[PDB]
């Protein structure tokens, strides 16, 4: 089994995947917004990616071999175009050899103190550094890592005895792991070095990846539905599908489990140690399949029994298609959770912001919190709900013709004032939202100022139409997804830079945070086309003077808003020295326990301002939800001194 | 503000709706074949081609498609259809499927070339043309093209380019005349005196007058003179030679010509 | 830019549907000037929803349910500025509670109205002008 450099095998490319990269490069190539071309000067971009992609950290890597295959740093462009991607799988196996030469010495040893922390530092930046010369520096320096890991794990964590082993465990099948790794993701990595050096959301998908994304804006999962997390070759089926008809047969939970298992009748393949794609992708299968399901002890037990159950149309979802919509509190005021602009979230929200268009409404609010883009047809057209008609988002191509988007089918249902809340972790999609109906003055805009994207790309498969008939033997070829246009506001403003400023600004978002659009590689500039015809009502966007100090005051009125001050405070009084961190011990140990006793003080000056009994010791409360959101808070108080001026400015 | 040669547009031959006739005929009867029968089909869709009804050549092309995926005669017409339409990136999509189904099907490097062109990737026009030429340098209308995308980048280059073509090239075929009068070597009145020495039938009279005034059409363009661009790329159209690339570009200046006139 | 430039799909969807404003109107050659006739689905007399069930299923295969109200629901709402031929025009008549036509073009919709029977209508009529409700699209085919 386990052997030595030799065991590695040799990866060579597959035989479609010449075909695959011709055509993704061809897309690539001919039809982007990004007029480039596939230069020597991009070759060498390509090389440096596709080098930073093998080892981001810097860790193992060699000047030597680096050089010696920099030797061929302008012939990339022949290598994707012509599909032999020659030099990107010999330098991946060199890679895999070499990761053997990394380090050797430590493993097992993870109680015995070999070194002590005498006030030393790590840095946590360790994307620009040189290429490693020698060798000696980075064998000694491997181990640091692990032992601070371990160090800090006596600072805080589980028992000796019982999770050590079990990291010793998860560290040789790490290596194992690390030995497995299929010409599909040396491939992929090459796609995504090209993809990249293009533009950060240019991108390719392998046909397991292209399911993924299928699933991803179809929700329908075809085959069992479980989320799963493995440690040290057995996964734990949490399972938490509840409703789901594979999980009706409930005859095994999470200690019924077992590992080699077939499919639709398939042998059972008894599965130890692979991968996690592959067993997942083994446990898949089509509309209308079934599954070998075994009969065990509920608990630890080693006695298997065979039956069968059945494969159907599944589709897990995390949403809430509840339609509550009752006059309760003060006024009609609800918030709305969107994880992500699904193909199908127009058709389960139509549900939700429909039936009130007749009877009373309310000042409601649309929270788009850590939201992911996924559509922007369906964003137009839950878009259209709130705006009667009218265009949602213009689009430009490399070429100048401008068009807005805008399903001309149905007024605005939902006539009441509205209230959104962003923050600066959201989607592309749902900065088109907002944006529409700050542009619309219809609603209000508050929270964090977004990440700033402001392309749009296509997503398209690599099959043609000839591929099943004279290649039958092979598999299912990957996707591409290429920015082909930019989108604009209807006001002419873009949010590919400056994003959208928000009316409420929020404490949380007062930092100059390091993530966003700028940090990001190969990003678009900024352009702002001709203001588009729209029917703004009222100028209330420039103009917020009436609920920003009204929520000056309540955000000075409590003292969580300044708690949360503080914290930004820690953070920009942190960030001075973020990059290289200090590992000492005994500093270690008081920032641990100043950490404790603030949140232990904060736990209690909330709990005497709510009125609920104190804790004093960790053991008792369990894992559990903390506070959600204060800032949902003011968004419903907003809405509430909104619905308070819509009484009083009828006129 | 010159005097220009004229033809007889072209007519449908009697040949060619004797041919469609029986084409309705056979495709009316149930007694063939799917391979015959997108075989048929190809062939009906390029007669409609040649007689300038190219909706009902791109339905055809699309059926004996739909029948048999593998024909890269049918993708090459459909790709055709797609830059005269304006769709580049769906021509690029439909010649690299031209190239992959046969890499010997060298005019389709043309056509995309030209696609790119028309697209305004000048340099992998210029990849696509030179490779064409490559294939074969004495034709003139090959290094015409070639020239046509190297203008985009280098006009003193591309000339330079031209004309060591034209000295490298046998001088055998009319069409080098052209070239010549790019490289201001003969009047237009010695090209269209050479032209009505080189036809011997109304025919090769309507062809010689379609390349003829496309190219001119495009050099005059180049040169600024819109008018005398519309009225060439005009009287190259009024040819009726559907089937020329010269033709359907013809067509295709004319539209952009009008689109730029449109919005102000 | 002429005819090249619509794609094949729209090609063949003109080509399709390039009849349906031919097929509602040989039902109407077939069936114009029979009487008004609540609950009737006979040449003898004949009511606007029955009348819209005949010529939908007869014409192109479709069985929309018998009551206005019903074909009211059925396949999707459409708006005024963008609805083509075969769609459903529904007006707040009131004598039942609603009214359905058949759009043919041109402001035009035949329909079997309670005055003179079945016929040929124009959408800008001062008493349908005002009487306007929705419009449903059932010819679900492109």
């Amino acid at each position: 089994d386990i052997t030595r450099a030799d065991q590695i095998p040799v990866l060579k490319e597959e035989t479609q995947h010449a075909t695959v990269s011709e055509r993704v490069t061809s897309r690539f190539t001919r039809s982007h917004y990004r007029q480039f071309d596939l230069d020597q000067a991009f070759s060498a971009k390509i090389f440096d990616r596709y080098l930073n992609l093998l080892d981001y950290s810097h860790n193992v890597l060699l000047a030597s071999d680096v050089e010696q295959f920099a030797k061929k740093k302008t012939e990339l462009g022949d290598e994707l175009r012509s599909g032999k991607l020659d030099v990107f799988y010999d330098l991946y196996n060199l890679a895999q050899k070499r990761r053997f030469e990394r380090y050797q010495y430590a493993l097992s040893v993870l109680e015995k103190p070999m070194d002590f922390t005498g006030n030393d530092t790590y840095n946590l930046d360790r994307s620009k550094a040189p290429w490693p010369k020698n060798e000696a520096e980075l064998n000694a320096l491997w181990d640091s890592k692990v032992k601070f890991d371990e160090l800090s794990l006596k600072l805080t964590g589980k028992t000796d005895k019982e999770i050590r082993e079990t990291l010793t465990r998860r560290y040789k099948f790490a290596i194992r792991r690390l030995a497995q790794t299929n010409s599909e993701d040396v491939f992929s990595l090459a796609m995504t070095a090209f993809a990249r050096e293009i533009d950060p959301h240019t991108n390719y998908l392998s046909p397991r990846n292209t399911e993924q994304f299928n699933t991803e804006m179809s929700l329908s999962l075809e085959g069992i539905g479980a989320v799963l997390q493995m440690d040290d070759d057995y996964t734990v089926i949490n399972s938490m599908v509840a409703g789901g008809p594979a999980a009706k047969s409930k005859a095994i939970s999470v200690g019924d489990k077992i590992v080699g298992v077939g499919q639709t009748g398939k042998p059972m393949v008894d599965v130890i140690g692979w991968r996690l794609d592959d067993v997942v992708a083994l446990i898949k299968g089509p509309k209308g399949s079934k599954v070998r399901l075994e009969i065990l002890p509920a608990g630890k037990g080693t006695k298997t029994r065979t039956v069968t159950l059945t494969r159907e149309r599944i589709r897990l979802e995390d949403r809430a298609v509840k339609m509550s919509v009752k006059t309760v509190g003060k006024e009609k005021v609800g918030v709305l959770d969107i994880p992500g602009f699904y193909v199908g979230l127009t058709d389960d929200v139509k549900v939700q912001l429909q039936k009130l268009e007749k009877q009373n409404v309310s000042s409601v609010i649309i929270d788009l919190r850590s939201n992911g883009g996924g559509a922007l047809t369906e964003a137009v057209s839950l878009s259209g709900l709130f705006i009667p008609a009218g265009p949602i988002v213009q689009v430009r191509d490399n070429n100048g013709k401008v068009r807005e988007d805008s399903d001309t089918d149905g007024q605005v249902f939902y006539k009441g004032p509205l209230v959104v809340l962003v923050d600066r972790f959201s989607a592309a999609a749902s900065e088109i939202f907002a944006a529409a109906m700050q542009d619309y003055g219809r609603a209000l805009v508050v929270g964090e100022p977004t990440f700033g994207a402001g392309t749009v790309q296509q997503y398209r498969s690599l099959n043609r139409i000839y591929d099943q008939m004279l290649r039958p033997e092979w598999p299912a070829l990957g996707s591409v997804q290429y920015t082909i246009q930019k989108f604009y506001r209807v006001n002419g403003g873009s949010t590919q830079r400056k994003g959208v400023t928000p009316d409420i600004i929020m404490p949380t978002g007062n930092e100059e945070t390091e993530t966003g659009e700028k940090f990001e590689d190969n990003a678009l500039p900024w352009d702002s086309i001709d203001a588009a015809t729209y029917v703004k009502s009222g100028d209330l966007t420039a103009f917020e003077p009436e609920l920003l100090k009204e929520h000056n005051a309540r955000i000075a009125k409590d003292p969580e808003f300044q708690n949360i001050m503080k914290d930004i405070a820690r953070f920009n009084a942190m960030k001075d020295k973020r990059n290289i961190v200090s590992l000492n011990y005994a500093v270690r140990e008081k920032e641990n326990n100043e950490d404790d006793a603030t949140r232990l003080a904060r736990l209690n000056e909330r709990f005497k301002r709510e009125g609920k009994p104190e804790l004093k010791k960790l053991d008792d409360l369990p894992k559990d939800y903390q506070e959600p959101d204060p800032y949902l808070d003011e968004t419903v108080n907003i809405a509430l001194d909104l619905a308070k001026l819509e009484k009083a400015r009828p006129a | 503000r010159k005097s220009e040669v004229l033809a007889v547009p072209l007519q449908p031959t009697l040949q060619q709706e004797v041919i469609l006739a029986r084409m309705e005929q056979i495709l009316a009867s149930r007694a063939l074949t799917d391979d015959e029968r997108a075989q048929l089909l190809y062939e009906r869709g390029v007669l409609y081609d040649s007689l300038g009804l190219r909706a009902l050549a791109r339905n055809d092309f699309s059926q004996a498609l739909a029948i048999r995926p593998d024909m890269p005669e049918v993708f090459n017409y459909l790709g055709i259809y797609l830059t005269q339409a304006g769709n580049f990136d769906a021509a690029y999509e439909a010649f690299d499927s031209v190239l992959e189904l046969d890499p010997t099907y060298n005019y389709a490097h043309l056509n995309r070339g030209i696609a790119l062109y028309y697209g305004g990737r000048d340099k992998l026009a210029q990849d696509d043309l030179l490779a064409f030429y490559q294939d074969d340098p004495n034709d003139p209308f090959r290094s015409l093209w070639l020239y046509l995308a190297e203008q985009k980048l280098d006009e003193k280059q591309a000339k330079e380019v031209l004309k060591q073509h034209f000295e490298k090239s046998d001088k055998e075929q009319w069409g080098w005349n052209i070239v010549e009068f790019y490289l201001g070597n003969i009047s237009e009145q010695t090209l269209m005196e050479r032209l009505k020495a080189d036809a011997t039938d109304n025919t090769s009279l309507a062809e010689h007058l379609s390349e003829t005034n496309f190219y001119l059409g495009k050099y005059y363009l180049s040169l600024g003179d819109l008018d005398s661009a519309t009225a060439l790329f005009k009287l190259a159209v009024a040819n009726n030679v559907h089937n020329f690339v010269e033709h359907r570009y013809a067509l295709l200046e004319l539209s952009l010509l009008g689109q730029d006139q449109d919005d102000l | 830019t002429s005819s090249l430039q619509a794609s094949q799909d729209e090609f063949e969807n003109l080509v399709r549907n390039v009849d349906v404003k031919s097929r509602i109107m040989d039902q109407y050659a077939d069936w114009k000037g029979v009487r008004y006739r609540l609950g009737g689905s006979t040449k003898k007399g004949i009511d606007c929803s029955g009348f819209v069930q005949r010529t939908f299923r007869e014409q192109f295969g479709l069985e929309l349910p018998r009551s206005t109200y019903e074909q009211q629901e059925m396949g999707k709402s459409v708006s005024r500025s963008n609805l083509r031929t075969g769609d459903l025009v529904l007006f707040r008549a009131g004598s039942t509670g609603r009214h359905v036509g058949i759009y043919i073009g041109n402001n035009q919709f035949v329909h079997a109205s309670t005055s003179s029977g079945v016929i040929i209508s124009s959408m800008n009529e001062p008493y349908w002008k005002k009487r306007y409700n929705e419009a449903r699209r059932v010819l679900s085919r492109s």
